[PDB]
């Protein structure tokens, strides 16, 4: 249903046609061919010169397709001497392996402590359709099976003088910038697909040849090289790049989870099986100030702050946040939010940036007998808890926006399970926006403060991304609005992107990014270069710039050479 | 090709392109194949002429002197296995209703050399002369004959041919000729008009082909079974080839075959049917109407469905008689068909020259022995060496009928043939 990597992290893409053309320019197959064939008192000699070789249609997994254009050719059938036509072909299946080689690439992101693998011919060679005719039509369909059974002979005999290398990869190379390992493969493997047009003639633009690889030492004992065709099709791209999600959410949703303070390192679980990270057990989101003035922990319990990808979105749920707010009286509160990595263009570069996608979802429990016993006394600390979360900030409102929003809140309460429920859907969040007074520029200054306090956070987290206990409790102490909180959770989350965004304490790099997104400064940062860089130091084509970057069941960029 | 232009089609002639197709019809089409070799087998002299042809392979082409290579074989699919084969026998071309034989090359079945025989036979449909059905092996007795023709390279030119009718249907003088190897073994009462001694009618190739013969049987026997370049299969085989002379493949017909299998075959102008007897069609279920011995309970006195290809019959006639009166009013029209035989309008009989000086001098098949042609081991496929231009580039050739028209005032015989056949079922005499 979408594209897939059958067990693999990381792919390199290109099309038939740029392949070709990598051939054209490295000029490194054989020209002059002379094939002979010597059977039951008969030869077949087949002398003279191939012209340049295109990769077309007609290969798919480990099967390498290759057209064989003929300039000229001189063929004797027992001394019967004919001349070619200059539309003469073949069509030769080959297969592809990375044999070791002596290093000669040069990697400026890494440092070149792994070895060479340089994609070759294996030690054969089959041919699968030709065309071979006179000038005048005069050759005959055995005529031209014996030419062929003689050019299969040549192409496994004269194999050797197609020295062409496919690709360069640097295996097991350490990264230059030690964070970044996940961007140096491990072990390698190759794919083809390609697709027919309308027409039934080969499409070297959509047809796609990869190559795929595991990094991170993961194992993989399946070594497959299936290549879902759509990859370059929906990108129209000559190059592309794919990161699995996998690696996507074990390496980076990891990081973002547990630098928002609310897990620490021997409290977070990995599964990969739901594409999910959350928290093992009972954690703390922040601290209350309810309208009551007393300060209230924040509990989570385990398996509800949720960080997630659904609906080609980065989605961040809470679940289950309750705790005594008054009299007697429990609520539990849900919420849900997406997000999107899209590419902006700004001051000509490709920036990638993690922008908000459609709105929220909300969602209300609590029990009857507190709506039928203490409406009216609880929705003002009820209130107060919750124009935390919308504002960010925990500042009293005027009552008749207050009546206006609770007209509406009390229209949407209904009695299931013996419990009253209220749901808040995409529009009534855009509604509250409006609605709630606080213009644009309340929000990026709080945005500002939220970002120099993450830097602070930042400086407060160690190497592995937690921050000790001691010192957690140092900076959570402090009494601070829940809404700040989320706000505060957002950002350390968004500035964790940097990752994604741009490759190379990290605390000190992290405030580089901080400052980039806080004053727009990226006169130090490259953008995506860096980032395509390490897709492409230890995956050199024998020669680009990026346009194009998606997730289509896998994180996607395209890009132009 | 299984089909062809409608104005191509051979009049007579019953084309169903869907004949054959599938598997059940291809193993029926076998299978009754195989049923006529073994009633022709068990006959001692259908098996004499089936030991022959099995032993007649086509002379080796000397490529180099004392290089010899075959002209009989055939290439498997991928061109890594061949076979040694004098004749295959195949199902018929666009016309299913034409048995034929043809040769694989044209001058080397022409000059003594032989060639590969291919042959196109209907062993499903079967008609009705007169009181009885024509038996299918006979006409596979006369294509291998054929073949036989073609295997010892005494093919004559396409030329000579003995005259067979006079077109007395139209107002002009014409004469229908018949083929020389139709006419040397069809058989038939017109075959006593020639075989008389003295001949009164004698052509070069009757004295070109022995010495062909003679020329390549010397070859062999001083060039080829000396030779130790080739296996000893290539030498029985030709030694029983030139064991039997081109005399004894010529006074093979149809009639010395029908004496000796007892089966009841046209005997008058045979081989023009197509003008006189409008033929219709039967089925034969070989597990049902067939046995070893011929048609089950002999060829009259067994019953045979009528085949659907009957109405399929396509009815192009050479003539259209129009029946009219003194008003020229159009009373009665009818069908004359042709034969299929080339029709020259010169007389042979006027230019044919009776040769003054000539000399004159048992069993057809005698000389051949059954037991030696069976001991021979069959060739092998690591030992055949073949020549590549063995094959004429094969040509369908389509008969192109004309029809013209003749009106009369006086009836003609086809014209009360005509008025005499009815569809009513209520009927006046």
């Amino acid at each position: 249903g979408d594209l897939s990597l059958l067990g693999w992290n990381t792919e390199n893409s290109v099309s038939f046609r740029t392949m070709n053309e990598f051939i054209k320019k490295d000029n490194l197959y054989p020209k002059d061919f002379k094939a002979v064939y010597s059977y039951r008192k008969m030869t077949f000699t087949a002398t003279g010169t191939f012209d340049s070789w295109e990769m077309t249609t007609g290969a798919d997994g480990r099967n390498i397709r290759f057209k064989c254009p003929i300039k000229y050719a001189v063929y004797d059938l027992d001394g019967d001497v004919f001349n070619s036509s200059t539309e003469n072909f073949l069509l030769i299946q080959v297969d592809l392996t990375y044999f070791d080689s002596k290093t000669t690439i040069n990697d400026p992101t890494g440092e070149n402590d792994g070895k060479q693998f340089n994609l070759k011919i294996k030690t054969n060679v089959l041919i699968v359709t030709y065309n071979l005719t006179d000038t005048d039509g005069s050759m005959s369909s055995e005529d031209k099976d014996f030419l062929s059974l003689a050019f299969r002979n040549w192409f496994n005999e004269n194999i050797q003088q197609f020295e062409q290398i496919f690709a360069y990869i640097l295996l097991d190379e350490t990264a230059k910038i030690p964070e970044y390992q996940w961007l140096k493969p491990t072990q390698i493997s190759y794919g083809s697909a390609s697709v027919e047009t309308a027409n039934d003639e080969p499409d070297l633009d959509a047809s796609i040849f990869s190559a795929m690889s595991m990094v991170e030492n993961n194992t993989n004992s399946t070594p497959s090289h299936a290549v879902d065709n759509r990859m370059l099709q929906l990108t129209k791209t000559q190059a592309a790049f794919g990161i699995s999600f996998p690696l996507f959410i074990e390496h980076f949703l990891k990081q973002a989870l547990l630098s928002s303070q609310f897990i620490s390192v021997d409290d977070i679980v990995a599964d990969i099986n739901t594409l999910t990270i959350t928290n093992n057990k009972q954690i703390i989101f922040g601290k209350v100030e309810n309208s009551d003035g007393k300060n209230v922990d924040s509990s989570l319990k385990p398996g509800k702050l949720k960080l997630s990808l659904q609906n080609n979105l980065i989605v961040l749920e809470l679940f289950d946040l309750t705790w005594e707010q008054g009299r007697g009286v429990t609520g539990h509160f849900d919420f849900r939010q997406e997000y999107e990595l899209a590419l902006e263009s700004k001051s000509g570069k490709q920036i990638p940036i993690l922008k908000v996608h459609d709105e929220p979802e909300i969602e209300y429990y609590v029990e009857e007998a507190q709506w039928k016993t203490n409406e009216d006394m609880i929705v003002s600390a009820v209130v107060g808890t919750v124009f935390s979360m919308i504002l960010g900030a925990s500042m009293k409102l005027a009552g008749s926006a207050l009546s206006k929003a609770g007209k509406l809140i009390r229209s949407k309460a209904t009695t299931i399970k013996g419990r009253k429920k209220i749901y808040i859907n995409r529009s009534n969040v855009r509604q509250l926006r409006k609605d709630s007074g606080a213009t644009e520029i309340e929000l990026e200054r709080i945005n500002r403060r939220n970002s120099s306090i993450a830097a602070e956070d930042a400086r407060l987290i160690s190497n592995n991304g937690t921050t000790s206990i001691q010192t957690l409790g140092d900076m959570k102490k402090k009494p601070m609005s829940t809404g700040q909180r989320i706000a505060i959770g957002a950002k350390k989350i968004a500035g964790t992107a940097v990752m994604f965004g741009a490759v190379g304490n990290f605390g000190e790099m992290l405030i580089n990014y901080i400052n980039a997104m806080e004053n727009n400064d990226y006169s130090a940062i490259p953008g995506i270069n860096s980032f395509m860089q390490q897709c492409i130091g230890a995956m050199q084509w024998p020669d680009l710039k990026v346009t194009f970057g998606k997730l289509q069941g896998i994180y996607l960029l395209g890009g132009t050479l | 090709s299984l089909n062809i232009n409608e104005d191509q089609k051979s009049d007579g002639g019953i084309y169903d392109s869907n004949f054959l197709l599938t598997n059940d019809e291809k193993d029926e089409f076998l299978q009754a194949t195989v049923k006529i070799l073994q009633r022709i087998n068990n006959n001692v002299i259908g098996a004499k002429l089936l030991s022959l042809i099995s032993t007649a392979i086509p002379f080796p082409y000397e490529y180099k002197p004392g290089d010899y290579r075959q002209t009989n074989y055939l290439v498997s699919k991928d061109n890594q296995h061949y076979y040694t084969a004098n004749l295959v026998i195949f199902g018929p071309g666009t016309n299913i209703v034409e048995n034929n034989a043809v040769y694989y090359k044209k001058e080397d079945s022409e000059n003594g050399m032989g060639t590969m025989s291919e042959i196109w036979f209907q062993p499903f449909l079967t008609y009705k002369y007169d009181q009885f059905y024509v038996d299918p092996a006979l006409e596979l007795i006369k294509c291998l004959i054929k073949s036989l023709y073609y295997l010892y390279g005494i093919k004559p030119s396409d030329d000579l041919s003995i005259p067979y009718r006079l077109r007395s249907e139209f107002n002009s003088l014409e004469y229908s000729e018949l083929d020389m190897v139709d006419f040397l073994i069809s058989g038939g009462t017109d075959y006593k008009l020639l075989n008389t001694n003295p001949y009164w009618f004698t052509d070069n190739y009757f004295i070109n082909a022995p010495k062909n013969f003679e020329k390549y049987k010397n070859d062999y026997e001083t060039k080829i079974k000396n030779n130790n370049d080739i296996a000893n299969s290539i030498k029985l085989y030709l030694e029983q080839k030139f064991k039997t002379n081109v005399q004894d493949i010529w006074e093979l017909n149809l009639s010395y075959f029908s004496t000796e299998f007892e089966i009841m075959m046209p005997e008058i102008f045979n081989n023009a049917l197509n003008h006189y007897h409008r033929k219709e069609y039967y089925v034969i279920d070989y597990f049902k109407n067939y046995n070893i011995n011929g048609f089950i309970n002999g060829q009259i006195k067994t019953i045979l469905l009528l085949s659907k290809y009957n109405k399929n019959i396509i009815n192009k006639p050479e003539l259209i008689v129009n029946l009219i009166n003194e008003n020229n009013s159009v009373l009665m029209k009818s069908n004359i068909y042709g034969d299929g035989l080339k029709g020259t309008i010169g007389n042979f009989y006027a230019v044919y020259k009776i040769p003054y000086n000539i000399g004159d001098e048992d069993s057809c098949l005698d000389n051949v022995d059954i037991k030696e042609i069976d001991n021979i081991p069959p060739i092998n496929d690591a030992d055949i060496y073949p020549y590549r231009k063995n094959c004429d580039p094969f040509t369908p050739v389509y008969n192109i009928t004309e029809t013209k028209e003749i009106n009369t005032t006086i009836p003609f015989p086809v014209n009360y043939l005509q008025a005499q056949v009815t569809n009513s079922n209520d009927i006046n005499l």
